[PDB]
């Protein structure tokens, strides 16, 4: 019917992940990369899981889709391009995530 | 298999 906002639906939030010594999470998927085992028709980037419960513990959740990173769009891009971008970033890494909604 | 990459 219309765009959602103040209700249960596809939201758009940002997260601040400071690298010290590193981010603390892995990424999967990508257009032409190794592939993502979460979505069949979607070849985007997903945060499969987290190891250290500190940097991306309360920020990012397992199985989330990354829409944008530090201004660089992560849609329709190749995996190798996504990883290279995340690694080159300075200390504080600002990212945008979204939670799907389908009943 | 390999697919997950830790950044």
């Amino acid at each position: 019917g219309s765009h959602m906002g103040h209700e249960l639906a596809k939201q758009e939030i940002r997260v601040r992940v400071e690298k010290d010594p590193e981010l603390g999470f892995s990424i999967s998927g990508g257009v032409g990369g190794r592939g993502n085992p979460f979505r069949p028709d979607d070849d985007g980037i997903f945060v499969t899981r987290v190891q250290p419960e500190g940097p991306a513990s309360k920020l990012l959740q397992p199985g989330d889709k990354i829409i944008q990173a530090n201004g660089y769009s992560f849609i329709n891009i190749e995996h190798g391009q996504a990883v290279s971008l995340l690694k080159t970033f300075q200390n504080t890494v600002e990212l945008i995530i979204v939670r799907e909604v389908s009943s | 298999t390999g697919w997950e990459t830790w950044v």
